[PDB]
């Protein structure tokens, strides 16, 4: 998923799947 | 950031993908 509202395990989830072998930076006070 | 666009807002692929590496 990417088009809705996305907080939490959900957002990271989203991010995990997107990003590949890349990985991602998740950081919430962004 | 990120949470602002994605959590409070409704998020895209596009903003997602400026958090990978």
């Amino acid at each position: 998923f990417v088009n809705q509202h996305l907080c939490g395990s959900h957002l990271v989830e989203a991010l995990y799947l997107v990003c590949g072998e890349r990985g991602f930076f998740y950081t919430p006070k962004a | 950031g990120i949470v602002e666009q994605c959590c409070t807002s409704i998020c895209s692929l596009y903003q997602l993908e400026n958090y990978c590496n």
